[PDB]
Order: C-alpha cells, then structure tokens, then sequence
C-alpha cells in the first residue's frame, strides 16, 4: 500500500506544498465572491452558477441562514466560500460549532478573528499531518465584534488568512482586486459598498447589466435589537444594536443592481 | 460454594501420602460424598484443596494444562514438583493481587528421582514446605498428631507407620470436623509416580461407657 | 490499515478520483424524479441481467423513513452503504426530536458521508448518485446527491445513463402547476423514452411522496399507471 | 496505478473488483442453483482428479445456519472465509434478535462486507460468488418459500429463480433462460428442477456428469434444514436426465 | 506491479504472491503422509547443510495436541508460526469446549489462519504447507493446508521437491488395507528413493504417527522402525 | 436535598391559544437568600419558553447546553425548533445523563404558531416527560402549586384570565414555601404577542 | 527516496537509513575524546556560521551529569534529544539507586532511544561521545545511529574523524597525562578545522579522575592550553 | 493513524524534507533581530501595502509572553501554529513554576517542537524559521533563531528569510556591541534595507526594552528611513 501513497503532506523541492498549490487552482475555478468592508456593514456579492430552469428552492423557513454562496456561521458571522463546495460544508459546520462553543464557554460572541484562526488551524492541520488532501476551500468571513467592528477576512487552503477592506476570491480574483483597489475608500456607506461590490462583480463576469439570477448578496450590518427580554435577566446588558447577517432576496437586491447598471452606463459616456 | 474439607499429608521414607475425604459440602449440607478431591498433576505430583472447589478446579486445570503443554510443545523434561508447585503458588498469588483470590488452601505432593516434595499454599500465596502439612481442620486437629509422629520417628516414618498415623488422624477428623464423612482417599507419591487409593473408611469408636444415655443426660 | 488519501488534487485543481466516481455514477440505469405541487415521484429502471433473476428482490427505490425515499444510480452496493446510513440518521433524528428528519437535514447528512469518502484516508469515493424525495414541514422535495457530496434541489431530474436526454425531455413536459397523477405519468413517460423494450411493473420501480408519506408503488398500483402510457 | 488498488479507473470501474470476478471462474468449476415450488437445490461440481485425495473432505457446500446453505464458487479459501463471516453474522444476529437470520438479510450483510473491501484500500476482495439457499417464511400465511441469494465480489446481492456461477456460467444461464421460456420454474417439482439444474450443468461443461462429480444441497418446505442430498438420489436424477 | 502484494489480483484473478509462496514450498524438502484405518503416518526428509547438527535439529514435525500433529513443508520458521496457531486452537478447543479438537476442525482453523495472510497488503503469505494428522473423534485424518489457505483431506500426500515422484510411489499403496506399521516402512522407503544424493548430501528422515498403537497420541516413531 | 438547595419554582399553564409560564425570583443556598432577582425563565424563541429548577449551577449549565443545541439547530435547520422537538431534545439530553444526572427539572411551554395548539411539558431530572393539557410545574413549591392550579385552572381561559390565576397560584404557593418567592416573573405567550410581567410578592 | 522503506536492508546487510544517518555525521563538525588515567577530555570544533553568533549557545558539549559529558557530531537538534534522555536517565538512576550512573549504563540508555525507528520516523543523525568517570575510572564511549555503543580510548567523529584517527594512531598512548591529552586534543582540532583555531572556535571539557567532576574550559583556560604548543 | 515516515535520510546524509522546509524559509519575507545594551530590536519586511488590507494595525511580530516576541519567516500558517504552541507553553510554564519563562527556555521548547516534527511519522517539518527576542526577569536581553531542523542559537544580530545570508554578511561587518536603543533601530533598518525595496510601508519594527515593548509608529519609523537611506548614498 505504501507504493501508492501520494504523500500529500510532503514538501516539494522549492519548499512548495503541491497539494495546497493545487487546491488554490481549484478555488480560482470557482464562482467569484466579492467582499467589501465599509463602516456601516460588510457586503458579500457572489456569482451563483447558471440557474437551470428545473432547480428548486429548498424552501427553508429562515431565508437569511443560507443561500448558494453565503452562509451564516453565527448571529454575528457570515461567510462565503469558493472552491470544493462539500469541503466548505464540512468546515462551515466546524466553524458553527466553534463559534457556539465559544459562546458556551464565555457567553459572549466569538470575535471574528478568533473564529477565523480556528478555521484556518483546521485547514493548516491537513497540510502537515494526516496524509490526506487539504480542504479545497477559501472563505471570506465577515462579521462584527466589539473589538474591531466590521471585519472581513479571507482564508486559503494553506490555513493563512488575512484581513481586508475589500477582497475577492474565486474566478477572476486578480482582476477584481485591481478594480476594488481603484474604487474602495475608507468612508463608504453600505449602499456605496453594495454598489462597488456589484460593479466589480458585474465587471468580472463580463455582463452589461447585473444578472439577478446569477448573483447572491449578503450583508452583515447592525440593526436595532428587538427581543431585549429585560425582566428575564435584570442585570444583563443588552446592546441597542446587534449584528445581523442578511441574504438579499431578488427583490431587495433589484434596486441595488439597477443602481449599478446606471453607474456602468454613466462610465461608458466618458469613453 | 461447593467446598472441600481437610487435607492432610505426611512424608514417609520413600514418598509422601496425602489424604482427603471424598466430600464436597455446600455450607452445612453434605452434598456430594463421592468426589475425587485429590487430583494428579503431571507424572509426579498431586494436589488437593480445602475450600472452594470451583477455584480449585479452575486452578488445577490451569496447572495441568501448563504442565502438559510445556512438555508436548517443547522437547523438554516435564516440570518437577517444585517447579509445578512454584507455578501454582505464583498463580495463586497473582490472583490475590487481582482481588480475584483462589479461595483454597492446597496441599501439594510430588516425587521425582526419590526426591520428595510436600508443600502447602494458601489463598493469599502463603507457601510452606514441611514433613507434614494439613489444611482446614486438618491443620488444627491432625497436624499436632502428625507432628508428634515425626518427633517420635526422627529417622523418618515407614509407609506403614505413616499410613497408620494418617489413618489415626482421619478418624479424628471424622469425629471432630462437622463437614466430613467417613470416606477417604489417599494419594501416595513414590519413585514410580503417584497412586490414588480407592475410597476407604476408618473404624470409629462410639461405645465408650461415658456416652451412654444415663451419663450424658442433663437431668436425673 | 491504509491511511493515506486516495482522492487528491491534481495540477489543474481537479479531484480526479471524484470525477471518476462521478463517471461511475452516471453509468447506472436511469432514475428520475418529479416534484409536483402535492407530491414527488421517483422512478427507476430495474434492468435485470437475466429473466432468472427474481425481480421482486431487486430494489432500486428505497424507503429511508416513513416520509422519505430514495433511488440511485451507479454502483448499487455503494449506494446500499448510503441508504443504510441515511436510514440510521432518520431514526437517530426521530429519537432525538421525536419528529421526522426534514429532507434538507437528511441530504446534508448524506452529503457529509460522501464528502468524508473524498478526503478520509484509505477509501475511494462512492460511485453512486442518489435522488432523495420526501415531505417535511417545508413541503415536498427532491434532491440529487452526487459523489462530490454536492447536492441540488430539483423540480425534476434524472441520473444514470439516459440522463442528458431524459433531463431534456423533462424540461419540456414539466409545469409548475403539475399534480401528482400527471407527475407519475410524466416520470413513466420519460423512462419509456430511452427504455429498450417493453416497460412492465417488473422492470421498473416507482416511489411516490404523497400527503405525508413515501411509498413504493406495488406492482398492482404501478400496473394501473402503465396501462395509461 | 488504478489496476492494483481500489480506486476508480477513468471509465469509472474498479479493476480489482473485475479481476476478483475472474477469480470466480479461474478454478474451472460451475455451480447451479434452482428453486422449485417447495424446494431449492444447489448443484456444484466436485472434481477430485487426485486419486489420493479424500473426496468427502473437500466441498463447496456449507451450512451457514441449519436453515441456510451456501455454495461458494471461486477461490476456495476465500469462500471458506466468507462462510466463517456469514456464520458469525448469522450467529450475532440470532443473539441480538432471538431469531434465525433470514436469508435475504444474511445476503445483504455479506454484500455489505464485500462492498467494504472494494472501498477501503489494501484489502483483497474475496474472489467468490456466494450462493445462499434457504427457505423463507412469509408474513401472510407463514408458508415457507425457497430462496436463492447470491453475493458477488462487488457486493452486488441478488435474489434468483435460478442462477449459475463459475466456469461457463454463461452457457449454463443461457440453457436455463431457454428452459424458462418453456416451463414456469416456480411451478416445478424438486425432481423436474434438479433435472433442469443437472442438465444445465451438463450442457455447460460439455460432458455428462456422474453423481460423485457433483454435490447437491437442498432445502425443502417439508424439511427446511439444509442438507447434502445423498448420491443414490442424484444418480436417479442423472438417470432421469439421460433418458428424457 | 501486479505481483508485489498479496492484496492484489492479477488480471486473471490469480494472486501471485501466493503462487510465489507456493514455490517456496515446492523447492523445499519432501514430505509424505498416509492415512490408514488405524492412524496417520507422516514422514519428512530433513536436509541439513552442516555435518555437525544434533539429531533432532530443525524438527519439521510438531505435536499440536495429544492427538494431532503438524508436519511442515517449506520455510520452517513460518511453519512454527502455524504450529503455534494450531496449538492455540487445540488449547481453545480443550479449554472452552472441553473436547479435543476434531481434525477437520483443526485443519480448517489452520487454513483460515493461513488464508488470512493472503488478503491484506501488510502481511505476506506463509511459505509453508502444513500437513495435519489427527486422530480424534472424527477418526484418522490427514489434511494439507497450503499457503493459499486451501485445505484438503487426503489418503496420502506428498509435498516439496520430489512431490511428483513421491506421489507416483504413494499411488502404488493400497490405502484401504495399509496399516501404520507398514506405512512407516513404505513412507520412509519412499523418501529414500526420491531423495537426490548429489545435491543434498546430508539428510535424515523424520517420521511421526498418530495411531491406535501410540494410544492415539501423536509422536515421533522410535528410530528402530526406519 | 440537592434539588431544593437553590430554591425556586416554576409553573406553566395552558389557555386558549396561549400559555403562561411563571417563575419565582429567589436564589438561595438553602435558607440563605442570595438574590431576589433571579427569574428562572429562558426564552428559546417566540413560541417556546422554559424554566428550570433545581441546583442552580445545573440550571445554568444545562440552560447553556440548551442554548448551544438550539442555536445550532436553528443554523443547521434554518428554522426555529418547535416545542415538541424542543422537549424531546431536552428529554434526550437529560437521559444521556441518567446515571449522573443534571439536577434540574425543566418546565416547558410552547405554542404552535399556526394552529395555536399549546404544548406544555415538564420533566423529572432524567427526562421523563409529563405532557398534560392544563398546567405543569416544578420546584420547591411544587406541591402547593398543584394545589392552586387544580383549584383555579379551568379550560379555555384567555391570556388575561390565565395570567391572573397563574399569578395567584404562584404567589399563594410561594407564600408557603421558604425557598421560593420574592414575587415572580411571568410570560404570557400568544400567537401574536409575548408579554412579560414582573409581579409583586412578599419579601420573605 | 521513498522507493525503499526505512527498515530495509541493503544487499550487504546494512540498513540504508542507518548508513545514510552515518553519512550525515561526516558532514558534522569534528568532536573528539581522549581517555587518560587522570581523566577524559572532550573537544569540539564549534563551527559557528557567523561572528554574530553567541558561541556559548552552540554548545557541542553537554553536561549529562556532574560526572558525565557528551559531545555530539551531526545534527545538533537530534543530539539535544539524546542528551535530554541521557540526563533524564542519569537522574532516574540517582533517584532510584542513590548513586551516580555508570558511564556505560548511560550510553546504553542513550542507544536505547536510537533503536526506536519505523515511533521515530528516522534515526538520529548524531554520534555522541560520552566521557565520564565512575567506579571503573575514566571512560569514553561512542554512540552511533545504529544504536551501537563502543568503548574507546580515543575517538573522533565528524569531518575530521579520518585525519584525526591518523593522529591518534601515532601520538596516543594509554598512559598520558590530562595535560598531554588536552594538548593532543587541541592539536588535532588545529589540524582538521576549516577555520583558524582560536579560543572561542572550540569547546573543551574534561572529567577529572581525581574529583570525578566535569569542568568546561572557559576561553581563558583554552588559551592556557594553546599557550604550550 | 497515518504515520508514514516523511522525513528520511537520503544517501548523502541529507534530510530532504528539512532542506526543503529551509527552502520555504528562503522564500519568506526577511526579518532581522538586533541586540543592543538595553534593547532588542526585531524588524520584519511586510509584503507591501495594497490599499485593500485592513488599515487597522496587524502585527507581523508576535507576542509570545509579556517578555518575549517572535518574528518568523516561511509558511505563515505553520508559523501561526508554532506561535500558538509557544504561547501556550509559556503559560503552561508560569502555571507550573510561577516564574516567567526565560527566553532561552522558550526558544528551546520551540526548537524542540521543530526538531520533533522532522522525526515524527505522519508529519512534514514546519517550514518556519523564527527570531525570538526578549528579556529575562533579570534585565538581560536575548535574541535567538530557530531553523526548521530544530536548531537554535543565540545571536548578537540575525536575519532570516530571503537573502538572510546577504543581510548577515552585512551585519557581520558593521555591528558593534553596546549599541543604544536608537543605534539598534538604526542598525536594523539599515540591515533590512539591504534586501527590502523602500522603507516606506514595508517594514514593521518592534523595540524591546526590559519590561516595555513598543512598535514604531509609521511616522517615527520614517525619520529613521530618511536618516538611513541618506547614509546609504555614501
């Protein structure tokens, strides 16, 4: 049996780890995801795959917990994945448990960067121990914590991760980066970020208009807190606002996609 | 809780004799009076236990097997009596260390090349070798008598003298040990190996004048 | 005792063992499913190698629990592994929540087993796809699970050999209005399209989700539907 | 690289499983099983070329439980091992459920066992086709129906009306298909069945068989236990074949 | 690469590592055995490499229980592994089932054990055939388990390098009539004829039986009968 | 007794398309009162509320285990747990610990949001359910609460009528229990509306 | 290089990974050891990769116990492991028998860790010399990656070893003083080192027979040796 | 468990997996450590400063305990694991021995984890070198390096990552003992600029003094880059 071991956790001659390089290739094949970190929230816009007219919805009762590209990890943490979808679900479940174990132990939300380290430790493991292949997945995590506010990390199959103001994973990430470079700034509203996210996404998948059918958008923003049950624990402090991960219905997203056609029409006038 | 009563043994010039009643009791109940409590082990040894027969049976099987296999599987000489006894004693001890004690006292005899061996081992792994040995009430009733016969014949006993004194003790055990019967077997270890006698009884005396109804009456 | 992985990435980023397992899983016979407003139907060819096989004993459609069913394509015995696990999961869930497992949760559980065999050491992936059809609080469902562990809700689909053509023919005839009598009729018509030889209540199996339960049609019940096509 | 381990080829096939099927025919022995209205028979060749070998000592028929026989065809020691596993399975099952394992369940569990060897690397698939025969109680009336379940090295389990495995399993099958267009095989008698089985064996192996070159196993509704059929009675069937 | 591990079938459903272990047995010293109505006799030609061995060295015949023995043919160390397993089975039969292991059972157990090492990439097949000779309640019995784990009962049997000739000589014997006394003579005689002298200059012939005269105990035969 | 150490009582009762669940407010170590502001209710979701009684550390631990389970449920399943599942779940959890139990005694109220079917369930500490139609209860004042609820409770009360008899019952019974009191918190749960109320009680 | 597993014999009866581990010890800095009746001497080329290194930190000589020293050549990090085990073993011996461990017993227990590979992926690429003084007086042993200890009277390990076994053959007698030993040590290092022998470039220690204690020469005291030559 | 032997000797004495880990460390960003009288200075290259990375300060020099700081070169994610282990070790140690971990003790622990991973079946080596710097609880400053073989060594100054040996050759020439805080920072900046391009947004620099660890603000750093780039013309 050892003659047939492909030696996934070995170094190659340039200190490269081939299985991790090739997981990355697998990710650059995946549906693009854009993330834009404002100060009023974070936006994830992702390319869905082409919607065959025989696809059904799963008819889930909670519309905001998951979509095709976007998943909620906790009240305050969302992500989007590119790469081997099934690997994603393995990790996503791990990230969910981790965030809730943190909450078990401390009774407060896990910070985004710790959730992220946990996730990427789980990936790093598979690049060092165990003789199996790595997870072929890249997250964009988003969320909000009291330490750093809105955050947006991205992970790689190596287990490295990085914080960004905006970023892209998946198909034409190099191209999308270059375009966010130019148009991101530090003082964006949520609406501005939603625009930027769509202009870039529509520019990477080469469409005149944004194709509502092929796009999912999620937003992580703070909203008024409703269920302050204060007679039930009198000493507990409940913040006025709380984070919410939201996946946009086709209708909530229609305006924002029109408004990004209009800033793609008004950029082909100057030319 | 089938249990076996006394065992007694004595060295004579030439061999060893061991004797036991053929009885297993269950508490006070005399349950089986035809049990061959002495058991040969290998070609030169025999063993008999006082106490839990089930423990005895499992232990004696373990030892018999060890002996037989050591010899069948390797081109080696059968284990001597001391070696078997050693094994049995360490076995019994290991069980007391596991809190799974072999709840018997055992007497062990054996002869090889006119060297004789007589030892006792007890539930906790006590072991001792002597010219006579007993367990159960044997140890309280017969040892003193057997000891007395070896003080008086310091040159060793003959087989007949030894068998005379063994028999005297069986009779006494019969009278004073409750859980007993007047049916005994005696193993005899000598040069030739070990023979177990057919079961036999001893003559009892019950007609002392002081045992009469008039004398033993509580009220005149 | 082999603990290294068999499925690995290749320089283009592909997991080739999984493409091959996917190839294996489209070499089965045709199975297909049709969701309708009031139920789901799944249906498979049982192409028995010979007439001397007791066709009663071939099962291509399976109950996983009262409310959910599956069929499959590709390698039978691999699928038998999945079905056994899925049955257990349905029951574990009832034991815990004393309700029936929602199809979405069931398929995610299956998906997960498939994924483990794409990464865990020593094992190859499963060479079969499933359709899973069932009914929960969110209504009727029909899912396809592939060996990648990926899964899709569908309104209608087909896995196995004649499947591209069967899918094409379901695209035409499918309507979101469809009731279940028409769904069955469509399912059976779709099979019949690419069926070498007469369809019988022997060489076909059919499952329906109706009301709150999944049932494999009897040969009696299936013969009444096959007299109308 | 795929030919030697249990991974998929590009065509989506498992070489080691296909090759395990060749292990089934390599010995050159054929087996046939057949059910009639109230019995099931399995006939396998029993070839003792070595004059000095002790015929009663080598067999491809095995009681799995009192009510389930099986015939292994293929690599003999692999068959013997599956039988052990079957036996264990059957006995663990009786302990757990208090009842004798139904033969379709036993087959299924042995198919699960095989399947595993095709998905976990470095375990050689057993190169046999297992053929369990037995009776099976129906829940309606409580009547016993005869059953033949095979399991093959891929783990594919199936129930059959008649079935052959081994060398010339194709020409045996072809013969039984052909004789299934005439008669209805589940309305036959243990005699007419055995005749068909034996005739199929004879057709396939291109020779007339003698009694001592086969070994025949049987379960019947009357006597459900699986029993080696005595030679006297196999001789009489073989006589009944050469005639009619 | 089809032939490096016993976990692998060739394209014709052969397992080469087993055929190869087989060749180890065929290139080995010859054994024969005969199963009479009064018992089993097994004999085997020990080929020494040195003139200075002790008589007794490299016994290829082992008792496995009172009533059963195994003569090994092929790699002696591998056989002593089988002999150990046979002995554990025999002990188990006595310890758990309080009966001597029937010979067919013992040989099946031996076969299962040998076969197991033909299934898994991590072990190799054994390079020895065991001849099992029993005389328990199933009567006189002679089996052979080969490296594949295939087990067969025989009236007479020959293994090793002179096997083809020794079988021709064993065919001349009348198994229905032959007695353990005669067989010790014949079987030993056979191993002297088929022994090749200019190759293997040093050799004794070890013989053992289990029979009615030996009180159905498996024992080397006294070196007066040879 | 370990179940009485921390004090506290809880009670839930059904009406027409509503329930009330109510706890007292005390937290003790036996007769030492530590706090008078410790209601024992937890809200799982709009339609389920539960209370725990028993050793306070286990109330805390177990409630936290329940909140992990329920939040996990809601992510995996993308819906709210329902009271039947919820109670099954709890029962399961308590029974896992059958041989070394959580000293708690949950009391669960729930209302199907559609139907308005109301489900109450109380359990012993190893998770034997009690699913009556009227009212369930647990804790130090449980004998007296059965007294009162038997007497006062009737079928098909409305939120308000039902609140009044829940409160009178909790208070009357807590006034006879040394280990329960300092008034009560009550949640009235309908399809449309949740109403929490802090009720004035004795300071002994 | 994964063609042959690690437990494999060559056709000459050598285990390959052992022969290779030995090859790695010829790339190491030279170390050496000299038994005298007055004591043992160990000396090592430090072979620092820069003047910026703090030379105490690249310690090729290590107290195992008050009376035992070791000096490695080869893979230093591997040597830290062995010496940790020796230290633990030497101390367990004091603990258990209330006396200092013999030098041989110590070397054994350091080889007892080197047998272990299949556990350890590979052998240690390290040879030690272990000088000490016990009841049998001064002693010098060598461990190899084989796990085979060998008492010696003088020895070298490292790139030097061949040139340094020339010099021992000529100048070493069983009866030299501790100062003539120090001297022969440092001579040999002068001759085989790459760099110019200076008092920081080398490491010298002795275990004296008289007190049975180990002294590590400071740079000062090593100059005091270079002085007389 | 998977326990194949990954790190094995090849024929000429080499452990390829360790040579290749070391190759992964030559591809990593430079880092530099300098030891002065009362200061240790750790300075590292940043990857650049794309307008997209979070303008919130992310440190590339990691704190291991109050007193100890660690830069690395090589695989980020391997490093992160080592560091977490180091962090957790320093706490284990406090917790067992009340005292705080000497730097050298921490370094040896880390180097042992590195070594251990060149000899554990199932695992490849960490592809990480580290520079570690700090003060014991006695005011003495230390600076160490580990490489992937598990070898550590104390230095007066050191470099790791790309062109380590160019930088170390440079530093051998200049470096004097008993520098001041400000001469250390200068010397480190100078040394890094031997291989890094600008000194603008691609140098983080940490200054460790007994009981006080302080990163240069991007402003304080730039007075030093001009003061230095103006000294490189000559």
């Amino acid at each position: 049996s050892h003659r047939y071991d492909s030696r996934t956790t070995t170094f190659s001659p340039e200190g490269r780890l081939y299985q991790v390089e090739y997981a990355v290739e697998a990710i650059q094949q995946a549906g693009t995801v854009i993330g834009v970190c404002t100060k009023d929230g974070v936006v994830l816009a992702g390319e869905k795959m082409v919607p065959h007219p025989l696809f059904d919805s799963e008819s889930m009762q909670d519309k905001n917990t998951s979509g095709e590209k976007m998943y909620k990890i906790a009240e305050h943490i969302g992500c989007s994945v590119a790469g081997v979808t099934s690997d994603a679900y393995a990790l996503l479940n791990y990230a969910r448990l981790s965030a809730l174990r943190h909450q078990y132990t401390f009774q407060e939300p896990m910070a985004i960067e710790d959730l992220c380290r946990i996730l990427c430790d789980e990936k790093q493991l598979y690049t060092q121990y165990g003789g199996v292949r790595p997870y072929g997945v890249s997250f964009l995590l988003v969320g909000w914590d009291r330490y750093y506010g809105y955050q947006l990390y991205s992970t790689e199959p190596s287990g490295d991760y990085s914080a960004w103001s905006a970023y892209a994973i998946g198909q034409n990430d190099q191209v999308a980066h270059a375009l966010l470079k130019k148009d991101w700034h530090e003082s964006m509203t949520l609406e501005d970020g939603m625009l930027l996210a769509l202009r870039v996404l529509g520019k990477t998948m080469d469409t005149a208009k944004i194709d509502l059918d092929r796009v999912e958008v999620a937003v992580m923003r703070k909203v008024p807190a409703s269920n302050i049950d204060q007679l039930l624990d009198p000493f507990k402090h409940h913040p006025k606002t709380t984070p919410r991960f939201q996946i946009l219905t086709r209708s909530e997203l229609k305006p924002h996609a029109e408004r990004a056609d209009q800033a793609r029409e008004a950029e082909e006038k100057a030319e | 809780m089938a249990s076996g009563g006394s065992v007694i043994a004595i060295k004579y010039k030439g061999g060893v004799l061991m004797a036991a009643d053929t009885l297993l009791s269950y508490g006070s109940l005399a349950k089986w009076p035809n049990i061959p409590r002495i058991r040969l082990l290998g070609s030169h040894s025999a063993v008999c236990a006082t106490g839990s027969y089930a423990d005895f049976q499992m232990m004696a099987k373990q030892v018999e097997d060890n002996i037989e296999r050591q010899k069948m599987y390797h081109n080696v000489d059968e284990l001597s009596p001391s070696e078997v006894f050693s094994y049995l004693h360490r076995s019994i001890y290991q069980k007391r260390c596991d809190f799974d004690p072999c709840l018997c006292q055992m007497v062990f005899i054996g002869v090889r090349d006119g060297e004789t061996f007589l030892a006792g081992v007890d539930d906790v792994g006590t072991r001792w070798e002597d010219d006579c040995i007993a367990t159960g009430y044997g140890a309280y009733i017969a040892l003193p008598l057997l000891r007395q016969a070896l003080e008086k014949n310091p040159d060793g006993l003959s087989r007949g003298e030894a068998m005379r004194i063994l028999t005297d003790c069986l009779r006494v055990l019969f009278y004073r040990e409750c859980r007993a019967i007047n049916k005994f077997q005696v193993a005899d270890a000598a040069s030739d190996g070990v023979r177990i006698s057919e079961p036999f009884d001893v003559e009892t005396h019950w007609e002392y004048e002081g045992y009469c109804f008039e004398k033993t009456a509580i009220i005149r | 005792e082999a603990f290294y992985g068999l499925t690995t990435f290749s320089p283009s980023g592909k997991l080739i063992q999984i493409e091959y397992a996917t190839t294996a899983a489209g070499k089965g016979t045709t199975a297909l499913g049709v969701k309708a407003t009031d139920g789901v139907v799944i249906a498979a060819k049982k192409k028995a190698p010979s007439t001397l096989v007791d066709a009663s004993s071939i099962q291509k459609v399976f109950v996983l629990d009262e409310h959910v069913g599956c069929t499959y394509s590709g390698m039978g015995p691999d699928c038998r592994v999945l079905i056994d696990s899925a049955r257990k999961n349905c029951q574990q869930y009832k034991l815990m929540y004393n309700e029936p497992i929602p199809i979405s949760q069931l398929v995610r559980k299956i998906s997960a087993i498939y994924q483990e065999f794409t990464q865990s050491g020593g094992v190859r992936p499963f060479g079969c796809s499933l359709l899973v059809a069932g009914v929960d609080a969110n209504g009727y469902h029909l899912y396809q699970v592939d060996p990648s562990g990926t899964f899709w809700a569908w309104k209608a689909t087909a896995i196995g050999t004649g499947s591209p053509d069967a899918k094409a023919f379901l695209e035409k005839r499918y309507t979101v209005d469809m009731e279940l009598e028409d769904a069955v009729h469509t399912a059976l018509l779709t099979l019949k399209e690419g069926f070498d030889g007469q369809m019988t209540s022997e060489n076909t199996q059919v499952g329906r989700v109706v009301e709150n339960r999944f049932e494999i049609l009897s040969v009696d019940q299936l013969r009444d539907y096959l007299d109308q096509i | 690289f795929d030919k030697y381990i249990t991974v998929f080829s590009p065509e989506g096939s498992l070489y080691q499983v296909e090759y395990a099927f060749k292990a089934v025919t390599y010995p050159g022995l054929l087996t046939v099983a057949i059910r009639c209205k109230d019995a099931v028979l399995v006939v396998t060749q029993h070839l003792i070329p070595d004059r000095l070998m002790r015929p009663d000592s080598v067999t491809a028929l095995y009681e799995v439980t009192p009510n389930i026989g099986c015939c292994m065809t293929g690599r003999a020691p692999d068959g013997r091992a599956l039988v052990q596993r079957a036996r264990e399975e059957a006995s663990d099952y009786q302990y757990r459920y208090g009842v004798e394992i139904p033969i379709a369940v036993l087959a299924k569990r042995m198919g699960d066992k095989a399947q595993v060897r095709t998905q976990q690397a470095g375990l050689r698939p057993m190169g046999v086709v297992s053929t369990f025969i037995g009776m099976d109680q129906s829940d309606q009336d409580g009547s016993l129906k005869p059953q033949i379940y095979t399991v093959d090295p891929a783990g594919w389990t199936g129930g059959h009306i008649a079935c052959a495995a081994g060398k010339k399993q194709v020409e045996a099958m072809a013969f039984l298909e052909k004789r299934q267009k005439s008669t209805e095989l589940d309305a036959l008698t243990q005699k007419e069945a055995a005749m068909i089985a034996l005739a199929a064996l004879q057709s396939a192996i291109g020779t007339a068989v003698k009694a001592k070159e086969v070994e025949v196993g049987r379960c019947t509704a009357a006597n459900p236990a699986f029993q080696r059929v005595p030679n006297s009675e196999v001789e009489e069937w073989l006589t009944a074949v050469a005639e009619a | 690469g089809h032939d490096q591990s016993t976990d692998v079938f060739s394209a014709e459903g052969r397992v080469f590592q087993v055929e190869y272990a087989g060749k180890a047995v065929d290139n080995s010293s010859t054994a024969v055995a005969a199963c009479c109505k009064d018992g089993v006799v097994v004999a085997v030609e020990k080929v020494h490499t040195s003139r200075m061995l002790e008589k007794g060295s490299n016994n290829r015949i082992h008792a496995v229980d009172r009533q059963a023995g195994i003569c090994i043919c092929g790699l002696l160390p591998d056989g002593r592994a089988i002999v150990s397993r046979a002995r554990q089975e025999a002990e188990n039969s006595r310890d758990i089932f309080a009966t001597p292991i029937r010979g067919s059972v013992l040989a099946n157990r031996v076969g299962e054990f040998m076969h197991a090492y033909t299934t898994h990439f991590a072990y190799r097949p054994f390079g020895c055939s065991a001849i099992i000779a029993s005389y328990a309640d199933d009567g006189p019995q002679l089996f052979v388990s080969d490296p594949s784990g295939t087990v067969a009962g025989y009236y007479g049997v020959a293994l090793g390098k002179a096997k083809t000739v020794a079988k021709s000589e064993l065919e001349k014997l009348d198994f229905s009539s032959l007695t353990c006394d005669e067989a010790v003579g014949k079987l030993a005689s056979i191993l002297h004829e088929v022994h090749d002298k200019q190759k293997d200059k040093l050799y004794e012939v070890e013989v053992a039986w289990v029979c009615d005269k030996s009180d159905r105990k498996f024992v080397h035969v006294p070196a007066d009968m040879v | 007794s370990i179940m009485a150490y921390s004090g506290g009582s809880v009670m839930a009762m059904a009406g027409k398309e509503c329930f009330v669940i109510i706890s007292d407010n005390r937290l003790g170590e036996q007769l030492k009162t530590i706090s008078t502001e410790v209601p024992k209710l937890h809200v799982v979701n709009d339609s389920i509320v539960y209370g725990l009684t028993g050793l306070r550390t286990d109330q805390q631990t177990f409630a936290n285990k329940v909140q992990f389970r329920t939040e996990m449920y809601k992510l995996r399943e993308e819906r709210d747990i329902t009271g039947k599942a919820f109670a099954a779940m709890i029962t399961s959890m308590l029974y896992e610990a059958r041989f070394g139990p959580w000293f708690v005694e949950p009391v669960i109220g729930s209302i199907d949001k559609s139907t308005g079917e109301v489900y109450l369930c109380a359990t012993d500490l190893i998770g034997a359910p009690c699913e009556p139609e009227d009212y369930v209860c647990a804790g130090t004042a449980a004998e007296s609460l059965h007294g009162m609820c038997e007497a006062l409770w009737r079928p098909g009360m409305s939120p308000e009528e039902l609140f009044e008899i829940a409160a009178q019952a909790m208070l009357s019974a807590c006034d006879r229990d040394s280990l329960s009191g300092y008034g009560a918190v009550a949640m009235i749960v309908t399809k449309d509306k949740v109403t929490t109320r802090l009720i004035k009680g004795r300071k002994d | 290089e994964y063609d042959r597993g690690v437990n494999t014999f060559s056709p000459e009866g050598r285990i390959f990974q052992i022969e290779y581990a030995v090859e790695a010890i010829k790339l190491g800095s030279t170390s050496l050891g000299i038994r005298t009746p007055e004591g043992v001497v160990l000396a090592a080329e430090k072979r620092v990769p820069s003047t910026l290194v703090v030379p105490s930190s690249m310690s090729k000589i290590m107290e195992v116990d008050s009376h035992i020293a070791a000096v490695m050549s080869g893979m230093v990090a591997d040597a830290r492991i062995l010496v940790e085990h020796a230290r633990v073993e030497s101390q367990n011996h004091r603990f258990t028998y209330n006396e200092p461990m013999s030098v041989e017993s110590c070397t054994l227990a350091t080889c007892d860790l080197s047998i272990q590979f299949g556990l350890m992926s590979r052998p240690f690429g390290v040879s030690l010399l272990i000088a000490g003084v016990d009841e049998k007086g001064p002693q010098l042993w060598q461990t190899d990656p084989s796990g085979t200890h060998t008492r010696y009277d003088a020895q070298a390990i490292g790139g030097g070893a061949e040139a340094a076994q020339s010099v021992f053959t000529e100048r070493y007698h069983r009866n030299m003083t501790l100062e003539e030993g120090e001297t022969l040590a440092v001579d040999i290092l002068k001759q085989v080192m790459e760099d110019q022998l200076s008092p920081e470039n080398i490491e010298v220690a002795v275990v004296r027979a008289d007190d049975g204690k180990l002294h590590m020469y400071t740079p000062t005291e090593i100059k005091a040796i270079m002085s007389r030559m | 468990s998977y326990d194949r032997a990954i790190t094995v000797f090849s024929p000429d004495g080499h452990l390829f997996q360790v040579e290749y880990a070391q190759e992964a460390v030559k591809k990593g960003l430079a880092a530099v450590g300098v030891l002065g009288s009362d200061s240790v200075v750790i300075a590292v290259e940043k990857k650049s400063a794309v307008k997209l990375q979070d303008s919130r300060t992310i440190r590339k020099i990691y704190k291991v305990d109050a007193n100890i700081y660690l830069a690395f070169a090589g695989l980020s994610a391997d490093a992160r694991v080592l560091i977490n282990k180091a962090q957790l070790e320093c706490q284990r140690f406090s917790l067992n021995y009340e005292d705080t971990m000497d730097v050298d003790m921490l370094v040896r622990y880390v180097a042992g984890v590195q070594q251990k991973s060149t000899q554990s079946g199932g695992s490849r080596p960490f592809g990480v070198a580290t520079v570690i710097g700090g003060f014991n609880e006695d005011g003495k400053p230390h600076l160490w390096k580990t490489d992937p073989s598990g070898m550590c060594s104390a230095w007066r100054a050191v470099a790791i990552g790309r062109h380590d040996q160019t930088v170390i050759e440079y530093m051998e020439k200049s470096y004097k003992d008993g520098m001041s805080r400000d001469e250390c920072v200068h010397f480190a900046i100078k040394s890094l600029l031997e291989v890094v391009e600008s000194g603008s947004r691609n140098i983080e620099l940490l200054v460790l003094q007994y009981k006080e660890a302080r990163y240069l603000t991007e402003e304080e750093l730039q007075k030093f880059v001009v003061e230095v780039e103006k000294e490189r013309e000559e």
